[PDB]
RNA sequence: AAUAACUUUUCGAAUCGCAUGGCCUUGUGCUGGCGAUGGUUCAUUCAAAUUUCUGCCCUAUCAACUUUCGAUGGUAGGAUAGUGGCCUACCAUGGUUUCAACGGGUAACGGGGAAUAAGGGUUCGAUUCCGGAGAGGGAGCCUGAGAAACGGCUACCACAUCCAAGG
RNA sequence: AACUGCGAAUGGCUCAUUAAAUCAGUUAUCGUUUAUUUGAUAGUUCCUUUACUACAUGGUAUAACUGUGGUAAUUCUAGAGCUA
């Protein structure tokens, strides 16, 4: 209707922010950025729903205008903006540093890191192009685009790039036997092995993935970032290093766990 | 009236607020109510905040009485307590003064009236006053 | 009618009212831009000239350059045209006008007076209004002083006084496009940012065809 | 990316705030920080417009519809942000249909869903979310990135207000 | 106050039209536009290249305001001065 939409409802936003069903007609409605907003975090909602550091969102605003919270390195002062996969939030005030990663269950998990591994971040790459001038670049994940990488990356590698200064560092092949990371789908979360990827023709390739409890589910390429090589992750992990338990043990984990 | 309780749950440090945010559990086993300001008193006292950098705001008794549970914060540098608390929730300690204002029907019955001219006005006031005298 | 007559060279204003027919009907059929000799205006009008620049009809419309048989006629107005202020922008109005030529039906008229002849006007050509404003832009100020391009003209500023009850205090404009050291290290800084950025492209283009000499060694 | 050119010659910072620092050849000298606004192209995001496949209730008391004032296709053009009979010129005679076209009706917005609950089904869904349409009816447009916008503009009709009767 | 910039195309209401239409799931854009957000991105601007043209920085033209008015009337406005 007319032009783009400025609210978003309750009962629409996207359900890994675990905002709840009364209190409240309308959603953050995550700002344009570097990440889609049906995939990507406000950051009134990692700041006031999953932090506590707010009881409002009026003080959200409080906390954000005074150039407190940085994200990827550079301090941003909207309230909705849209934070996504391996993001490097950092509250100097606290001195914790975060990187959004997702739960074995969908969810974005509050994962605490280091000072260092707040340096650096990893993208997977979109395309890599020849811009004007004769200067190649590529693209990632989040819309970065850096210019003169090495010849030898191609499309759904990754990346490990400064954040200081933006460039590229060491990166990531796309064969079998590196670790993974799936982004999307009904494996949200789940962390395995390239072991087999079908190429298709015509439209959307599948990629075979094994994990270390040698359970095996397939993904969309596109689901799927790769992280390392197995055993060796290039980033810190969530807690159960995504690994997908049934419902049955994490009734007996939770169980087991309450009392002792 | 024997005694109150005053138990603070689930405390939050907020260095990034200048604050300190806590669930505040009051077990009043006769009293009908515990009446926040005297817990603003005693919660002084546990933080050496001088009953301005404290606030309490959401308080519920248990049904069948005896126990309350409400919110609580603690301000360092009272200062920073006025910089941070919403207006309203300063006027019930007194720190800030009610502002007075007409209401919105009022409020917004002046803005149409004054959309109406077009800059000072007291260029056309001056020519209507001639007609009006004459 | 009417008269609204304003002399610009003084900038006075004053309106009069004449009832006498044979004084009104040497206005009628003119178009307004054309000048009118007042001399058969009134007896104290000898050697003055007159400039028909507008008025107003009846019922308030006023008249319009340009637009002539004159009857009121509506007219879509647009922006940076007379007789219509646009409420939002791109809008434009069909309102009512009135046409340039001089009727019998105007209840007032505006006038200038081009050429001052013998004789004087005692509410309009001895008393002086002054202009409300001095230059604020730099070349502005410059050029009404005659100054030259190096002239400072900082100091030689129109300088107003005002008073509470007993503070004389002065206050002055801003002078823009005023040449000020901040402005030069903004010019400084713009182009320094402009060559330290283009030898920085300069070098990684270089590294750049380093790595791919490397390559050709396989 | 390269060559030869072309252009009512697009862009290539005459803008703003806090700071005020370093060098000697002592000049309002030469340099110099943080960050606001802008700007060409590319990418990204928020979108939008088209678009593929399959799927809709009652009716034969509707069996033949569509071409000539575009219906189906071809070539070229115009126009559009762009594809396309979208429009035009020329040319061909196509296209749909008893596996229900075309016409008619609907007290028909579509869907997620609701009611009833052996299974299978029957009935409902204006209406808390998604998509569409509309702002008394129908056209036409300005501005803009985005509207055929109506708490924008250009005249009507179920209309209808004010008066000094001129608007 | 007013000029400039942005927004007013979101929201909210309703279900009249609409029966391969809308819509649902599923595709394509190697068939396009895209303010804003985010990341990149601009040593070439001049004249057959010596008497050259401001770059320590070019020009008017208006609002607001002053002043004189019209109309029964409205977010009606005219003429004259000034200045970003």
């Amino acid at each position: 209707a007319r032009g783009p939409k400025k609210h978003l409802k309750r009962l629409a936003a996207p359900h890994h922010w675990l905002l709840d069903k009364l209190s409240g007609c309308y959603a953050p409605r995550p700002s344009a950025g570097p990440h889609k907003l049906r995939e990507s975090l406000p950051l009134i909602v990692f700041l006031r729903n999953r932090l506590k550091y707010a009881l409002n969102g009026r003080e959200v605003k409080a906390i954000l205008m005074q150039r407190h919270v940085k994200v990827d390195g550079k301090v941003r002062t909207d309230t909705t903006y849209p934070a996504g996969f391996m993001d490097v939030i950092t509250l100097d005030a606290t001195n914790e540093n975060f990187r959004l990663v997702y739960d074995v269950k969908g969810r974005f998990a509050v994962h605490r890191i280091t000072d260092e591994e707040a340096s650096y971040k990893l993208g997977k790459v979109k395309k890599v192009q020849l811009g004007k001038k004769g200067v190649p670049y590529v693209v990632t994940h989040d819309g970065r685009t850096i210019r003169y990488p090495d010849p030898n990356i191609k499309v759904n590698d990754t990346v490990k790039i400064d954040l200081a200064s933006g460039k590229i560092t060491d990166f990531i092949k796309f064969d079998a036997g590196k670790l993974v990371y799936v982004t999307g789908g009904r494996n949200l979360g789940r962390i395995g092995t390239i072991v087999h990827k079908e190429r298709h023709d015509g439209g959307f390739d599948l990629v075979h993935i094994k994990d270390s409890l040698d359970n095996t589910f397939v993904t969309r390429l596109n689901n799927v970032f790769v992280i390392g090589e197995q055993g060796k992750p290039y980033i810190s992990l969530p807690k159960g290093k995504g690994i997908k338990l049934s419902i049955a043990e994490e009734r007996d984990r939770r169980r087991a766990q309450q009392g002792l | 009236s024997d005694a109150v309780t005053i138990r603070t749950r689930k405390v939050i440090s907020n260095p990034l607020l200048a604050r300190k945010q806590f669930v505040v559990d009051v077990l009043h086993p006769n009293r009908a109510n515990v009446s926040k300001d005297e817990l603003r008193e005693k919660l002084a006292e546990v933080y050496k905040a001088e009953k301005d950098a404290v606030s309490v705001f959401g308080f519920r008794t248990q049904f069948g009485g005896g126990k309350s549970v409400g919110f609580g914060l603690v301000y360092n540098s009272v200062a920073e307590a006025k910089k941070f608390e919403p207006t309203y929730r300063l006027v019930r300690y007194g720190l800030a003064e009610k502002v007075e204002k007409a209401s919105r029907q009022q409020r917004k019955q002046k803005k149409n009236r004054d959309k109406k001219i077009f800059g000072t006005g007291k260029r056309l006031a001056k020519k209507v006053a001639r007609r009006n005298a004459d | 009618m009417k008269l609204n007559i304003s002399y610009p060279v003084n900038g006075s204003q004053k309106t009069f009212e004449i009832d006498d027919e044979h004084r009104i009907r040497v206005f009628f059929d003119k178009r307004i831009g054309q000048e009118v000799d007042g001399e058969a205006v009134g007896d104290e009008f000898k050697g003055y000239v007159f400039k028909i620049s507008g008025g107003n009809d009846k019922q308030g419309f006023p008249m319009k350059q340009g637009v002539l048989l004159p009857t009121r006629i509506k007219l879509l107005l647009t922006k940076n045209v007379s007789c219509y202020r646009p409420r939002r922008d791109g809008e434009r109005k069909r309102k009512s006008v009135r046409g340039a030529i001089v009727g019998p039906d105007l209840a007032v008229l505006a006038l200038v007076i081009v050429k001052k002849g013998e004789q004087e006007l005692e509410g309009l050509t001895d008393t002086t209004v002054p202009k409300r404003l001095g230059p604020k832009r730099a070349n502005n100020i410059r050029k009404f002083f005659g100054l030259s391009k190096e002239d400072d003209v900082r100091d030689f500023v129109i300088r107003r006084e005002v008073t509470k009850g007993e503070k004389t205090y002065t206050k002055a404009p801003k002078i823009q496009r005023l040449v000020t050291p901040q402005r030069l290290q903004r010019k400084r800084h713009q182009r320094a940012l402009k060559v330290r950025n283009a030898q920085a492209q300069r070098e990684a283009a270089a590294e750049y065809a380093q790595l791919l000499a490397k390559r050709l060694s396989e």
